[PDB]
């Protein structure tokens, strides 16, 4: 019968099922309630169970197919993207997707080496650019904190070619000469001499962090019951 | 909708205020009449002869019923021809209005409920029988039968089962099997709503979810007509054409809509208002609203004069000040019908207690 | 062995033999059709069109009224005509509980009952070593089991406490494997650069796709992934009536066509069995076109035409007429597992009369 | 809190490679796909010969192994994911 003030541990232990049994009386009275509360912390816990398998370190950049390039209204942080002004990568982006162009004419840029330090200090947060140039730069970057996401999934993943104008009649011999670079693996010597690069149970990786506020809330709980 | 009512009223706002400009600046006196219907007007083919007619404001300029359209006219190539056009006073472009905002009880079919509602029934009157058939009695025979169930904790005791405890432990397994096959499969079948313009691979065949519609026989309708690559949404807008943007308003407040096409700043203008309707920061179609105006006559010139006075000097931008400028497991949305219906059990169960103490 | 042949005279209707009445009835001119006897829609082999391409191309045609389809060589060969109809790509694949106690726990079953004896004979021993744990153990370890509130006694013996604890601890973490395959018991490509159509090494049984030959479609592919025309190459096939028997009788799993006519070959199935994946969401979504000469002035009363007859109708009406709708798309709560249930409950209730009657 | 969390983890377990040829998953690495290769070998070369495997050799470059000591080392302690050699002398070893 100290269920006079002390009414809210007998309430809010009745959640996780493993309490004291304290005697109700013989009116009908309480035990009504007792199993209100019981169905409605069965269903919690339901809703609890719920949200941790809705809710199954991993990258923020998907691709194209991203849930942040279309609208950054959905996540908290906001980001920023921009290429070349006045080049063939704005035409690129406009002959697949115009409303990327438009995302992307507010946040432009200047410089590709100047965008690299934009991304180094933090004045940047993504920057399109070919990946094996990016690829190269990372095999070469100081700090070792450079990884490509995505090398060709959902992106273009053109070619380059010698463009002769409409017309002229070296443009046979020049085929028979990139026919005989590819034929023999010069291009690829030249592509591994110029350009090269270098450099489950464990899923609560943070959640022993939230062990640790937790422990923190229960110490500084047991230091106020403590000291009053 | 009416058969025959039609009484005077008072009109204003932005184009009604721009005819007083327009009646500053030049002198005319005017009549203003309202359309009969709400539609802008297509070239609608006629039941005889094989011609092409309008309707709306162009069905009665052309007639003679009407002397002048005041309307955010869209320039295309079938209006062009026609009659002839003024400076375009609006520059606004087109968006996609969205909504951005578990079949616990009242979702979920209730044929199991009540099931397991009169299973428990049953079983507290047959240990009731079993109890009077021995091998506060009913009191705490529905104690321990609703104690049972309550899978967390209640100070009772243990009855008499020489011959009933097969049947308590059966029992007890039986619902805990249930609340945890209801547990996994509502976690098995609770584990996408934004549009971001037209040139989407998710809606190029869309179904029963994307919800997408707008004005039926608008000039944004004969836009999307004169685009043939976007024939599927043709068909998607043609099954739910809505008749005034009042009718789309109130269906995509209700959920029952999940995109519409429809004017940029307004839309930000009803942001303002409202915020449940949001969109995202796309535009697209800048195309020029002006007047539609009649046949060769010099007062169509001092129209034209006086719609570039009122470009040359800043009264669209007091208009833009004085009516686009001025602006005003989650537990929010989703478990608000949860909140009600706990309550309104908290209540019934308050409710029963003081039946419960005032008759014993 | 020669080329010689015969005219034989045949019939034709369909969608594109109403688009060329219409526009006979419109533009008004004299119509000579005849079948191509080259082959198929169109693939260049050494400079050599063939098809309707090579009818057109080549001055031996004026326009393609039939259905064509548009790619990159195509719009620079001829000039085709506004798209009036989204006929995109897809993928056909082929498409041809009781209970939770007996099929899923038959051999732990008796494990579980042989561990359960063992404890409650343990129990009884603790119970007989230093009040109804004689024989009457059942019903407190199999309340044990569950927990759900039933007390039966004071615990005074150390012993009792730490097997009622150990065992309480293997009732959370047999709840938990429980629930984990619940979870784990409840389409097929959801991509092009999907890991099954690269290698099919993703799974056990062995599948095969391919595509048609003399088309664009073998182009539209060589033009994003070349890789794909080999795995295509080491999966030729013969036809497009081959390839629908070899799905019919399961000699093929995949095939990779137009979009729309397969919605149609969908819609015609008999069963509503050979189901696409999806509708044809992250496809290229091409469409068709009407290909003229390269300079010819009836182009722009045929562009015209074309546009009177979407902007009014007119097109709708003909692709509802002459298209299908009986087969659909797409066609928590069960009836057979709470239904065992239920047998077995009657069943408890039979061994509960048979311990009341005796 | 924990035992659900434990739940659901055991819920979210229920293959040890993908086992692509040509899958653009496997043709472009992450951080967590290590795969190697003998420094310099006739393999090396025919991989070199071909046009796909440039992004491969760009990976097998970051982690260039003298011998197949080295490599057997490596694939022993879980490091390894994906490692070309011949046929006989895996079937020897197994
Ligand atoms: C691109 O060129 C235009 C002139 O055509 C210039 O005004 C602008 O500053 C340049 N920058 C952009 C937007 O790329
Ligand atoms: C404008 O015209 C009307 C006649 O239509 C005339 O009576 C009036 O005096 C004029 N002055 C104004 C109000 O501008
Ligand atoms: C034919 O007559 C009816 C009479 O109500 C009219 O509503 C319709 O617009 C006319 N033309 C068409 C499009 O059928
Ligand atoms: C208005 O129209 C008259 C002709 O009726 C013309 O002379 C004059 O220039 C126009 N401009 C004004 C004053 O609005
Ligand atoms: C394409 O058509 C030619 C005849 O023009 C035929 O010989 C060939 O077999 C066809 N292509 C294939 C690979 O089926």
């Amino acid at each position: 019968s100290f269920t006079i003030g002390k009414a809210i541990w007998l309430l809010w232990g009745l959640v996780f099922n493993n309490s004291v049994p304290v005697q109700n009386p013989k009116g009908t009275t309480s035990k009504i309630m007792v199993s209100v509360w019981a169905f409605f912390a069965v269903i919690f816990l339901a809703s609890y169970t719920a949200n941790l398998a809705a809710f199954m370190f991993v990258d923020q950049v998907t691709g194209l197919s991203d849930k942040k390039f279309q609208r950054p209204h959905d996540y908290s942080p906001p980001f920023r993207f921009g290429t070349v002004p006045n080049g063939s990568t704005e035409r690129n982006i406009r002959n697949n997707y115009p409303y990327m162009h438009q995302y992307m004419t507010r946040f432009n840029q200047r410089g590709v080496e100047d965008a690299l330090v934009s991304l180094k200090t933090g004045k940047l947060d993504a920057f399109i650019y070919d990946a094996a140039v990016l690829n190269y730069k990372a095999g070469r970057d100081e700090g070792c904190k450079l990884v490509t996401i995505g090398s060709g999934y959902i992106f273009a993943t053109t070619g380059y070619g010698i463009a002769l104008q409409k017309g002229s009649p070296w443009k046979r011999q020049i085929d028979l000469a990139l026919l005989q670079f590819v034929g023999d693996g010069e291009m690829e010597e030249l592509e591994t001499l110029w350009l090269t690069g270098i450099c489950s149970s464990q899923l609560d990786i943070d959640n022993m962090a939230g062990v640790f506020y937790m422990l923190a809330a229960a110490m500084a709980l047991s230091l106020i019951t403590f000291i009053w | 909708g009416s058969p025959r009512h039609t009484v005077p009223q008072c009109c204003y706002g932005f184009c009604i205020d721009l005819l007083i400009k327009l009646a500053r600046t030049m002198n005319f006196t005017y009549e203003v009449h309202l359309v009969a219907d709400g539609k802008f007007g297509t070239q609608e083919r006629v039941n005889n002869s094989n011609k092409k007619e309008w309707n709306g404001m162009m069905g009665e300029l052309l007639s003679g019923q009407a002397d002048m359209i005041v309307a955010p006219l869209t320039i295309n190539n079938e209006r062009a021809q026609y009659i002839e056009f003024s400076k375009p006073f609006k520059y606004q472009g087109l968006t996609i209005l969205v909504k951005k905002e578990d079949s616990f009880m009242q979702p979920f079919q209730s044929t199991l409920w009540l099931l397991v509602g009169l299973s428990v029934h049953v079983v507290a009157v047959m240990l009731y029988l079993l109890d009077r058939f021995s091998p506060l009695t009913l009191s705490s025979a529905m104690w321990f039968s609703w104690g049972v169930l309550l899978n967390s904790g209640i100070g009772e005791g243990a009855p008499r089962s020489f011959s009933a405890r097969i049947l308590g432990m059966v029992w007890a397994g039986f619902a805990m099997i249930i609340v945890a096959s209801y547990t996994a499969n509502l976690a098995a079948f609770l584990v996408e709503e934004r549009i971001t313009g037209i040139n989407d691979p998710r809606l190029r065949n869309p179904s029963d979810k994307f919800i997408y519609a707008t004005v039926k026989q608008s000039s944004v309708d004969i836009y999307f007509r004169r685009q043939v690559e976007l024939s599927t949404m043709y068909r998607h807008m043609e099954k739910h054409n809505y008749e005034s943007a009042a009718e789309a308003i109130q269906a995509v407040r209700d959920n029952k809509l999940h995109a519409f096409i429809w004017d940029s700043a307004v839309l930000e203008f009803e942001a303002s208002q409202k915020c449940d309707l949001v969109t995202t920061g796309e535009l697209f179609f800048r195309s020029g609203f002006g007047i539609g105006m009649r046949k060769d006559s010099p007062w169509k010139q001092n129209v034209s004069l006086s719609i570039l006075k009122s470009h040359e000097n800043g009264f669209m931008e007091d208009l833009d000040k004085t009516w686009v400028r001025y602006q005003e497991t989650l537990t929010f949305e989703n478990m608000a019908g949860v909140f009600m219906l706990v309550a309104g059990g908290i209540v019934a169960g308050i409710f029963l207690i003081f039946i419960e103490i005032a008759y014993k | 062995s020669t080329n010689e042949g015969m005219n034989v005279k045949k019939c034709c209707k369909g969608f594109c033999i109403d688009i060329l009445k219409k526009l006979s009835r419109t533009v008004k001119f004299t119509y000579d059709l005849y079948l191509v006897t080259n082959g198929k829609h169109g693939k260049k082999v050494n400079n050599v069109w063939n098809g309707m391409i090579g009818e057109v191309v080549y001055q031996r045609a004026v326009m393609a009224v039939g259905s064509l389809t548009i790619n990159e060589e195509r719009s620079e060969v001829v000039d085709f005509s506004v798209p009036f109809v989204e006929t995109g790509i897809s993928v056909m694949v082929s498409r041809s509980p009781s209970a939770f106690l007996e099929p899923f726990s038959a051999s732990v079953w008796v494990m579980m009952f042989v561990m359960l004896l063992i404890v409650s004979a343990i129990a009884v021993f603790v119970f007989e070593y230093f009040s109804f744990t004689i024989g009457k153990a059942i019903w407190l370890l199999w309340g044990l089991v569950f927990n759900n509130s039933v007390p039966v006694q004071n615990p005074k013996g150390t012993t009792s406490k730490i097997m009622v604890s150990v065992w309480a601890f293997f009732a959370v973490i047999f709840l938990a494997s429980y629930t984990a395959n619940l979870a784990a018991f409840m389409d097929q490509v959801t991509g092009l650069s999907d890991k099954k159509f690269q290698r099919p090494h993703d799974y056990s049984p062995p599948f095969r796709f391919g595509t048609v030959p003399n088309g664009s479609t073998e182009r539209n592919i060589r033009n994003n992934y070349p890789y794909m025309h080999q795995y295509m190459t080491r999966f030729n096939q013969r036809g497009v009536e081959d390839a629908l028997v070899s799905l019919k009788t399961g000699k093929l799993d995949a095939f990779i066509y137009d979009a729309a006519v397969l919605n149609y070959k969908a819609g015609r199935d008999e069963g509503c069995k050979l189901v696409t994946i999806g509708s044809g969401y992250i496809f290229a979504t091409t469409g068709y076109g009407i290909a003229l000469q390269k300079g010819s002035p009836w182009k722009r009363q045929i562009d015209l035409a074309l546009l009177q007859f979407v902007g009014d109708g007119e097109m709708e009406e003909l692709e509802t007429l002459w298209l299908t709708g009986i087969c659909h798309n797409e066609k928590q709560l069960d009836i057979d597992n709470m239904a065992g249930v239920f047998y077995m409950l009657a069943a408890a209730m039979a061994l509960s009369l048979i311990t009341f009657i005796w």
